[PDB]
């Protein structure tokens, strides 16, 4: 039935129109050469410290030495060296001596210069845009049971599609459990997936492309670009043994090496598309502060 | 490059365990060699009779020295004007490879005349010298009346730090040269010159496709200077520089990033198009190889392809202040010798 | 054309008790210490091994201060409310929406330009049913935010930008037509005039035009931050009574 | 001579290319209807500081306060308080009210978010980038007298063109400026204009702004967009009382309702488009320092 019902019971010449190519087709029909790629897809929604702190232990040394060269901030220089780090001013001391003095004011550059850096290196890391896959690929340990993981999800298809042809031919088990997940509508299950009725949904590439590309707000990114997928292509169906074959394969192969299928794509294709959070770096902050008190605890023993 | 030297070999890779699979398919023998000279292939004139013909792999495709090309060709129009092709087995398209204080000093001069002037204001209108001179060390750097101008020059050194944090933020954050070319779009490789050295591998699709497109004859008349035979010997022009770009597919370019870290592609990507297996004429051998290749699409053999070869893969904050270290750990030999004045002074 | 902060804040008021405690434990000292660590997390502000976590709350202090210069680097600096259109390559002028309020004058040269071209149909949709009769009604409309956008020449919109600032204009520039001289049949006044014209074109007589109409036109940092410029204006008072308070006390 | 002569003399029926417009060829020959914006064109390469002094002044009543409530915290301790806004780690005074405590804590936050959106403030300044030309229009100072400006520089134009002629039906003295400074080719001013043989150049619009768009670096930079020129166009030469000018007119106005014009020039005309610098910063560092040693001199009656 269907497109390849009217192709090959002859009521119809060719398939113009949007269509997959698999096996069974291909034995019934003979198709063109392909002209997008289109295959299927898914829709959602180290070094510093150590020298720092050798050089630190150095600087402990050199004040150390000023005391030999000459009060009671012996083992306290540390408390006014990492203290002025990073300039707080917490009140510790106020050296004595000259050269004590120098390798402070020195280190004080030091320390202003490695802040500004700091600065500067939370800026390059607030350019960056950084995305998040939670399903690497069709091959996820997700997919194999919502039991698995901790929240049940859903993935859907289209019914009596290619799709379906290709999970019946190629993961039995997925068909059963996309038995229990089936729906009808592409816009049906794009309400789903905004609402949140549905989580997964499997299908083509370049369409879930352009459903993606014309959204407000757009929420559904796919999982890549077709890179752990079926990576087929949408061509033209037509009877087998027609002679038109030959002459329509040229022209499209000529459709394409000229920009006008690009320019086509740039017409009916768009290729369009944060706050304040650093709780894990705050998780990291709790939990550092936590060990150094049970080191107080440890060293509380004496 | 060889002027007799043809030797049997061990050949392997992505497209051998691709013939090895549809040998697996359906039974039949063969014989793997290679090509004499390394072409694709370009419908061209030789010098004698005024006569155009192919050389490389369809050279001796069609003159029966070869029957089935399975080697990663180029599928586009002309090539397909003259023989069969199957189904490609693989979608890409094309990219380019590529390889990826004095004022300050005016002010401590400056700061010299601050504490100089503030000492005589302090000595003119009333140990103390010494006192005032490291109130001079606090001030420059900031680890009553002159105090009123002190406490004027730590506002001027706090914005000249401000400054100072804002402007290494700019140089080192903010702005970028365009490293990037932006693909085939980029205005200053309409017309090159020098500068710009970029080509493409001799006689491949590449210079048919810029050979057809009236908006891009001008590079094809700059490209024509450099055309290169393998692309081994375009990776090692590219590799000290002798090139500034390279016109090449997207996975090939993909696999050698992976390689080496350095060579790194670009943004735009053209010519969505597949590698396919290149063909004879109407033969038995036409239906049978585009329904193999279709069947391992289907299954995830070409995902196992793609792992064995294809998906296969192979700040710190010491960059200005290198030398800032260089002289803080110098400088702690001058403190040393300030410490030999001290004991020999007294 | 906060949360977090009040976290950190209960988070220090677990730490200067729990380390007061920690120093006690480890040899008006209760609020001098407490002011003292006050002095740790902040400026100075005040005159064993304890004092090392201390130091080690002095690190977290910069990375509060510095997160603090760097999230407003990402709230400010780098984006931007989308006010822009950038011309007729909009999609969401080609494809429109319900509130996306474009029109122009009612039977005017935008209506046919836009309806020959029928690829720009879409839009020829949306005008039919907002049209006006005149521009100053659509500078009024677009003044209350009743319109949305206004395909027009450039030297009325330019101008209108010269007088008020939100009045913004965009970059592209399509339909690059000129405006001339409506003439009648075959006349000698369709040339004796154009080489008048060409005649003002040569001089700086349509300089002299644009300086007397077209070419004469005619930081602060309190975006959102003047609310806490309030509440360091607005504290002072319920400070001094919170001195008044330990007056009682004393 | 060239293509007008060959109009004329009737050995060409028609010019269609690129021709400028002026009043002496409108009277030799008949043009048609503009298509191109192609005039001349030139190459060449408060209250915060008030609210903030009344606030301290706040600060100093407060302060005031503070020492007739329960030890120099009369009026030094502005020393304090502009002290602080710094952190420069000078010691100034050690408050002994709870007062002073929270208004130098809310000091201190107010220095805070202050420090920050002045980074803010830097960041935007930075972002600002001047881009302005010394040369407003044709009635410049530099177009009256190169040498009242301390270098006596040089510009000038192609030969025997309509440019030149427009310019002596402007001025004749402009002329007599610029034959001294004529030279031959378009490229050769170009070159002339990279390595420092020529500082400006005037020609016509639209052939100068895509020799800036093809200028390797966005090194050579235009005047203006159009404002202070001679905003003429380009045309079809025909013959006087040709039957082709009607229909030439209409086929190019038909050609203007498309946007193939629009498509053509987006063909073949492409108008594209850091250090430590702060010559504002330091004048009004060393204007403030002026001032410095004036209230110094003011003070010195004492
Ligand atoms: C699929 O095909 C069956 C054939 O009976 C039909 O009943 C069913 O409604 C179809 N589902 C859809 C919506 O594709
Ligand atoms: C394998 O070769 C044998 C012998 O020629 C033939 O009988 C058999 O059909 C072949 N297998 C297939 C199915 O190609
Ligand atoms: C053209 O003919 C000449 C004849 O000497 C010969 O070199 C060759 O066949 C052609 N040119 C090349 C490729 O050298
Ligand atoms: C594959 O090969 C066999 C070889 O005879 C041939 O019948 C046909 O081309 C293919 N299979 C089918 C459909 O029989
Ligand atoms: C301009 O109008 C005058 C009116 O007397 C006429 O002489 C002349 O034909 C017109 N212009 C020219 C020079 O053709």
């Amino acid at each position: 039935n269907g497109m390849i019902g009217e192709v090959v019971y002859q009521r119809a010449v060719m398939a113009v129109g949007s269509l997959t190519i698999n096996e069974e087709r291909s034995e019934v029909v003979d198709f063109s050469v392909p002209f997008v790629e289109t295959g299927i897809s898914v829709m959602v929604s180290a070094s510093v410290w150590v020298m720092m702190f050798v050089m630190l232990l150095i600087v402990s040394a050199i004040a150390v030495f000023v005391f030999e060269y000459f009060s009671f901030t012996i083992g306290k220089a540390i408390w006014l060296l990492w203290g002025l780090v990073f300039n707080n001013s917490v009140p510790v001391q106020n050296p004595k001596g000259t050269t004590s003095k120098i390798m402070v004011s020195v280190w004080a550059f030091f320390a202003v210069i490695f802040l500004a850096s700091y600065t500067a290196n939370l800026a390059a890391f607030m350019i960056q845009e950084e995305f998040v896959d939670q399903v690497t690929g069709l091959s996820d340990k997700k997919f194999q049971r919502p039991h698995d993981y901790s929240p049940p999800f859903r993935f859907g298809t289209v019914p009596n599609g290619s799709t379906e042809r290709n999970i019946r031919n190629n993961y039995p088990y997925m068909h059963q459990y996309m038995t229990r997940f089936n729906q009808r509508g592409v816009e049906d299950a794009l309400v789903s997936l905004k609402t949140g009725k549905l989580d997964a949904f499997i299908y083509d590439a370049a369409v879930l492309n352009y459903k993606a590309g014309r959204d407000e707000g757009c929420k559904l990114v796919t999982i890549g670009s077709g890179y752990i997928f079926a990576t087929t292509g949408y061509g033209i169906a037509l009877q087998k043994g027609s002679p038109w074959k030959r002459q329509i394969d040229l022209a499209l192969l000529q459709f394409v090496g000229d920009g006008e299928m690009e320019e086509l794509e740039t017409l009916w294709l768009t290729g369009i598309c944060s706050s304040q959070l650093d709780i894990d770096n705050m998780a990291g902050v709790f939990y550092m502060l936590a060990a150094a008190m049970a080191l107080s605890l440890i060293t509380f023993i004496w | 490059g060889s002027p007799r030297h043809t030797v049997p070999q061990c050949c392997y890779g992505f497209c051998i365990d691709l013939l090895i699979k549809l040998a697996r398919t359906m039974n039949f023998t063969y014989e793997v060699h290679l090509v004499a000279d390394g072409k694709f292939g370009t419908q061209e004139r030789v010098n004698n009779s005024n006569k155009k013909e192919w050389n490389g792999m369809m050279g001796e495709l069609l003159s029966g020295q070869a029957d089935m090309i399975v080697a990663p060709l180029t599928i586009n129009n002309e090539r397909a004007q003259y023989i069969e092709f199957s189904k490609p087995f693989k979608y890409q398209g094309l990219t380019i490879l590529v390889k990826k204080s004095t004022l300050w000093l005016l002010v401590g001069l400056s700061v010299h005349v601050v504490a100089v002037m503030l000492y005589l204001l302090d000595r003119f209108s009333p140990l103390t010298l010494s006192s005032a001179m490291w109130f001079s060390w606090g001030v420059l750097l900031n680890s009553f009346s002159a105090r009123i101008l002190g406490m004027v020059w730590a506002g001027f050194a706090m914005i000249i730090v401000a400054s100072y944090t804002a402007n290494l933020a700019a140089f080192l954050v903010l702005d970028r040269p365009e490293e990037r070319i932006t693909g085939i779009n980029d205005p200053r490789l309409r017309n090159p010159s020098d500068k710009f050295i970029y080509a493409t591998v001799k006689q491949s699709s590449v210079d048919i496709y810029f050979r057809r497109q009236v908006e891009l004859s001008t590079m094809y008349r700059h490209m024509e200077k450099h055309n290169y035979e393998s692309a081994a010997e375009a990776i090692q022009a590219v590799r000290d520089n002798k090139l500034h770009a390279f016109i090449w597919d997207s996975a090939v370019l993909e696999f050698e990033a992976s390689q080496k870290c350095d060579l790194v592609t670009t943004g735009e990507l053209f010519f969505r198009s597949g590698f396919g297996i290149g063909m004879r004429k109407d033969s038995p051998w036409k239906q049978n190889v585009s329904l193999s290749i279709l069947k391992s699409h289907e299954n995830g053999f070409m995902e196992d392809l793609d792992k064995t070869w294809v998906r296969y893969q192979e700040t710190l904050t010491f960059e200005n202040m290198a030398g800032v270290f260089m002289l803080v750990a110098g400088g702690i030999v001058a403190g040393i010798f300030l410490i030999f004045i001290e004991i020999a002074y007294k | 054309k906060s949360t977090l902060w009040l976290l950190v804040g209960l988070s220090v008021h677990v730490v200067a008790v729990m380390l007061y405690l920690l120093d006690r434990f480890s040899p008006l000292t209760l609020s001098s210490a407490m002011w003292f660590s006050w002095g740790v997390l902040l400026n100075s502000g005040i005159g064993f091994s304890a004092r090392i976590l201390g130091m080690v709350w002095a690190g977290f202090a910069m990375i509060i201060v510095a997160s603090y210069t760097a999230n407003l680097a990402a709230f400010l600096v780098l984006d931007r409310p989308e006010e822009r259109i950038t011309g007729i390559n909009d999609p969401r002028l080609r494809n429109p929406s319900d509130k996306f309020i474009y029109a122009t004058v009612k039977q005017s040269s935008v209506d046919i330009y836009f309806r020959r071209q029928v690829e720009l149909s879409t839009m020829y949709r949306h005008m039919e049913k907002h049209n006006y009769e005149s521009a100053a009604e659509a500078i009024q409309a677009v003044r209350d935010n009743k319109l949305h956008a206004f395909i027009w020449d450039s030297a009325v919109l330019e101008f209108e930008a010269s007088q008020k600032c939100d009045l913004v204009t965009t970059g592209e520039l399509f339909f690059r037509s000129g405006f001339g001289i409506g003439m009648r049949k075959d006349s000698p006044w369709k040339q004796n005039v154009s080489l008048s014209i060409l005649k003002s074109h040569e001089n700086g007589f349509m300089e002299d035009l644009d300086k007397t109409w077209v070419r004469y036109q005619e930081t602060l940092t309190f975006e959102n931050m003047a609310g806490v410029f309030m509440l360091v204006a607005g504290g002072i008072v319920a400070g001094i009574f919170l001195i008044f308070i330990e007056i009682a006390y004393k | 001579n060239g293509m007008i002569g060959e109009v004329v003399y009737q050995r060409a029926v028609m010019a269609v290319g690129s021709l400028t417009i002026n009043e002496e060829r409108s009277e030799v020959v008949d043009f048609s209807v503009p298509f191109v914006e192609t005039g001349i064109s030139v190459m060449v390469s408060a209250s915060v500081w008030v609210m903030m002094f009344v606030m301290l002044l706040i600060v100093s009543a407060i302060a005031v306060f503070v020492f007739e409530y329960f030890s120099f915290t009369i009026g030094k301790a502005i020393w304090l308080l502009w002290g602080l806004v710094f952190n420069n780690s000078v010691p100034v005074q050690n408050p002994k009210g709870t007062t002073s405590k929270i208004m130098v804590s809310v000091w201190a936050f107010f220095a805070v978010i202050f420090l920050a959106s002045y980074t803010a403030n830097l960041a935007a300044f930075m972002i600002q980038e001047e881009f302005v030309d010394q040369v407003t229009g044709l009635s410049d100072k530099k177009f009256q007298r190169p040498h009242d400006y301390s270098p006596p520089f040089r510009f000038g134009t192609v030969p025997q063109g309509s440019t030149e002629r427009n310019i002596r039906n402007n001025y004749p003295y402009m002329h007599q400026y610029m034959t001294r400074f004529n030279q031959r080719g378009v490229e050769d001013a170009l070159v002339s204009l990279k390595t420092g043989k020529l500082d400006a150049f005037i020609y016509d619009a639209a052939v100068l702004n895509y020799k800036a768009g093809r200028d390797e670096g966005c090194k050579l930079v235009t005047i203006g967009s159009g404002y202070i020129f001679a905003t003429t166009g380009y045309g079809i030469a025909l013959q006087k009382g040709s039957p082709w000018k009607r229909q030439i007119d209409l086929a190019l106005l038909q050609f203007v309702g498309d946007g193939e014009m629009e498509e053509l020039e987006t063909l073949w005309l492409t108008g594209i488009c850091s250090s430590q610098l702060d010559i504002d910063n330091m004048a009004g560092v060393f204007y403030m320092l002026a001032a410095a040693m004036a209230l110094s001199l003011i003070t010195f009656i004492w």
